């Protein structure tokens, strides 16, 4: 979320109403993963010496 | 994921800088102008034969207090004291904007406050009469020399006081550009350290905008070749001034707040400066399912031509 | 203390008592120990 | 941060007989707190 | 005689020993933590719609309590916390010094009840909980 | 004394009266008091916390007359104690605490003091917080 | 829209399509000059 | 031998801090144990 | 990291907030690093 502006006017006056006020929704994110190697070799030995 | 992200800037800076003090009344006023001047000659021939002195006592300098509201409206989970926490900082923000501003106090009453035989008489029966209370806000209060209206005059200097000719607002002269660059001079502020010492203020604090930082950072540096800096096998490129000592030997702290208006620049002072508070914030309803906050505050200066302020601009 | 019958091997009493032995060792000893040493560094009575 | 889904997980997809056979199942994934935080600036304006 | 740039060699390994740490560490234990923590108050279950109504059922908090009663029934119901144990009667008018001694530093001295409360009730949601002690050697 | 914790205010980053960097506490004394530290040519000193107060119930109103006289020396009046650790002196000093008791824009005591008189009950505590549970949360 | 991952819901308003969410639409480009929509986002 | 201005310093750093410690122990605790006590006797229901 | 899963332990506090300590105040708290390494460094 990001917060509002800065107001420099705020000169209500005494014993009045109160007025509806700034209200914004919070911004979300969201992302995703990602995916592996090769081990291509003879392997026919390994099995003696 | 339980958490939210919010940038929530808070410097302030001038809020901590200034204490506070409580009141008792919606209009507070202290009481100082200056001493008596020099006269020069003040010979005499054996004899008084006075005029009742020249006392000319001090003049009462009053201000307002205005109203903060931020009302909150409802129709994260609890997201009520989240609100409710984030308004409290807008709240805050707005109040370190408006009392660095050049709004001057207007109301009904000018120097006759008091008015208790008439104080408005057509307010009672309708109620409806609602002014506006508007405070004086910094460069209003710091012996100015006009405002537009509602706004202090950032192209007119000060007034000089009687005491000792002192000119503390003044409209800034870069004489290093053609006026073209809008920036401080290398000897503008040292103008206004020589005005604040014949005045005697003893300020010691600089406040300004981070779009002006870059000035005194390359102050200390030239073209003209009498300043440089040096590196020393130093794995360090230190680019930044925190200090500063005129020739009169007043030292000087520069602090940044984002708050400013870019075309000022203020001199600060601790004790010269108080925070007065009548209304704390409260958080309540109105009369007989909302929220809401309301904070009556004021402004108070010990003295004008004690703290200074300077445009930037060009003459024109 | 009264294990022949009163085992007080109840979820809820241990719950509780659990709390009253937080509140004991946050709160009346912290308060007896400060006005030990009040009582400690000032006045002679 | 790094938002790690699972280690690298050593394991094997099949076998043949001899022809052996290694996989790998990293997985992971990255965040940003604010996206208006991070500062980057690049050359560009050429020509 | 320590020279600076061994002090920058040490400075850059331990920044890139406590990078992976980190990066390790995060996924390893926080990632769960928070949302375990989360679960402890019933916050993380979403009001998924508003008609739904979805009442969260504490049970995490439940458990929780429910052995750290009998945790604190167990260490810190006795008056005392721990108490030495020699083997031989060469050593036995240490055992008693040394019980007296840790009893004070820990009770009398510093709150261990809070302390042990704090690192069970959150050890069973965190996986785990560190307690620490220093010589404080603190002067006017 | 009992103190409600509607009467107090502390920082966020603390945890325990120990580590507590500020502590504030409000309370209602007389002018007596006050005079008996400062201001004597001076005995008009007038002047969340009620809301949640005056809601505990809904028969009490702390922001009302109860009929004393405004200048009676004992009026009672809104005073601002604090506890604080910090070096308002030369920042090279320790960290010493202090205890400063102030009204509306004048101070009236300050002294050194190593421990907070102040104790705070927490069923169901919570580590790593100031700040225990209640039932209210769980029910 | 009183008591209100983010379903969608459209009513028929006697000639007005209605949806809660308040969704943003976007035409595709118009041109006739032999060439393609170029379909819009959103 | 205070200074006056190390008082306003002070008063000033205080008032900060007291303002920062409302702003949050307000949203941190009251506004759950105000309901807490309209609950307690059953007057938030309404 | 370290502040959220804190400040989300609860709903209350926020570790990265000022309580009112002045940055200069010698007393300012201040995040610092302490570690144990097995290592021939030397």
């Amino acid at each position: 979320d990001a917060l509002a502006s800065v107001d420099g006017n705020n000169a209500h006056v005494e014993g009045s109403r109160a007025e509806d006020g700034e209200m914004k929704p919070t911004v979300i994110k969201s992302n995703v993963t990602q995916i592996r190697k090769v081990v291509r070799v003879s392997d026919t030995a390994n099995t003696t010496a | 994921a339980n958490w939210i992200s919010v940038l929530s800037p808070q410097d302030t800076p001038f809020v901590s800088m200034t204490g506070k003090e409580s009141i008792n009344q919606t209009i507070f006023s202290w009481q100082t102008d200056a001493l008596a001047s020099v006269d020069g000659n003040n010979a005499h021939v054996e004899g008084s034969r006075a005029e009742d002195g020249e006392m000319k006592p001090t003049v009462i300098k009053s201000n307002v207090t205005q109203i903060l509201r931020k009302v909150v409206r409802v129709s994260r989970g609890r997201e009520l004291m989240y609100q409710l926490e984030k308004k409290g900082k807008e709240i805050k923000r707005d109040l370190e904007k408006i009392l660095l501003s050049g709004q001057a106090r207007t109301d009904v009453l000018a120097d006759q406050y008091l008015t208790n035989s008439a104080a408005d008489p057509a307010v009672a029966g309708l109620n409806d009469t609602h002014a506006a209370r508007k405070t004086g806000a910094f460069q209003f209060l710091c012996a100015h020399g006009g405002l537009a209206g509602g706004v202090v005059d950032k192209t007119k200097n000060g007034p000089a006081d009687p005491d000792t000719g002192a000119v503390t607002v003044k409209v800034a002269q870069n004489a290093s550009n053609p006026t073209t660059n809008i920036g401080f001079d290398e000897a503008d502020i040292f103008d206004m350290t020589l005005q604040l010492y014949t005045a005697g203020s003893e300020a010691d604090i600089i406040m300004i905008n981070p779009a002006h930082a870059k000035i005194f950072a390359g102050l200390q540096e030239n073209t003209q070749g009498s300043r440089k800096r040096i590196f020393e096998n130093t794995k360090q490129f230190i680019y930044e001034v925190n200090s500063i000592t005129d020739p009169l030997g007043q030292s000087y702290k520069i602090i940044v707040n984002r708050w400013m208006p870019t075309d000022a620049v203020y001199f600060f002072r601790s004790a010269d400066w108080t925070q007065m508070v009548l209304r704390a914030p409260k958080r309540t309803e109105l009369a007989k399912e909302k929220w809401m906050i309301e904070m009556e505050v004021g402004l108070r200066h010990r003295n004008p031509y004690a703290s200074g302020v300077l445009f930037t601009a060009a003459g024109k | 203390a009264y294990a022949t019958v009163g085992l007080m091997m109840n979820a809820a009493q241990n719950r509780l008592r659990m709390v009253c032995r937080n509140i004991a060792h946050n709160g009346m000893v912290e308060l007896m120990r400060g006005i030990y040493n009040l009582i400690r560094e000032n006045g002679e009575v | 941060t790094q938002m790690v889904l699972r280690a690298p997980k050593r394991t094997e997809l099949a076998k043949d007989g001899s022809y052996e056979k290694w996989m790998i199942e990293m997985e992971v994934g990255l965040r940003h707190r604010n996206p208006y935080a991070s500062g980057v600036l690049f050359t560009a304006a050429g020509k | 005689k320590y020279s600076e740039e061994v002090l920058d060699e040490l400075r850059v390994d331990l920044q890139r020993r406590f990078n992976y740490a980190q990066g390790y560490v995060d996924m390893a234990v926080k990632g769960y933590a928070r949302e375990a923590w989360e679960y402890f108050y019933g916050n993380l279950p979403a009001p998924v719609t508003a008609g739904s109504s979805s009442w969260v059922d504490r049970t995490v908090w439940e458990s929780v309590n429910g052995t750290l009663q009998d945790i604190i029934n167990v260490f810190c119901s006795g008056d005392e916390a721990v108490t030495f144990v020699a083997d031989n009667q060469q050593d036995s008018d240490a055992a008693d010094v040394a019980t007296k001694l840790v009893n004070q530093i820990l009770l009398r001295d510093n709150p261990g009840y809070n302390i042990i409360s704090s690192a069970a009730q959150e050890c069973l949601v965190t996986r785990n909980s560190f307690i620490k002690y220093y010589w404080d050697e603190q002067t006017s | 004394e009992y103190v409600p914790s509607e009467q107090i205010f502390v920082d966020e980053h603390a945890t325990s009266f120990a580590d507590a960097q500020y502590f504030c506490h409000r309370v209602r004394r007389s002018k007596e008091d006050l005079v008996a530290m400062g201001f004597p040519k001076d005995e008009i000193e007038a002047f969340q916390s009620t809301v949640a107060w005056s809601r505990t119930d809904w028969r009490q109103d702390i922001d009302a007359d109860i009929g004393t006289d405004t200048e009676d020396i004992a009026s009672m009046v809104w005073v601002y104690e604090h506890y604080i650790r910090t070096g308002v002196l030369d920042k090279n000093k320790e960290s010493k605490l202090y205890q400063v008791i102030q009204a509306g824009e004048h101070i009236l005591h300050t002294e050194e003091v190593t421990h907070i008189p102040f104790v705070t009950f927490c069923p169901y505590p919570i580590p790593g917080s100031f700040y225990g549970q209640s039932v209210y949360d769980i029910t | 829209r009183q008591h209100g991952n983010q379903p969608v819901n459209f009513a028929r308003f006697g000639s007005r399509f209605i949806f809660y969410p308040s969704i943003e639409a976007d035409t595709p480009y118009y041109p006739d000059d032999g060439s393609p929509l170029i379909p819009a986002e959103n």
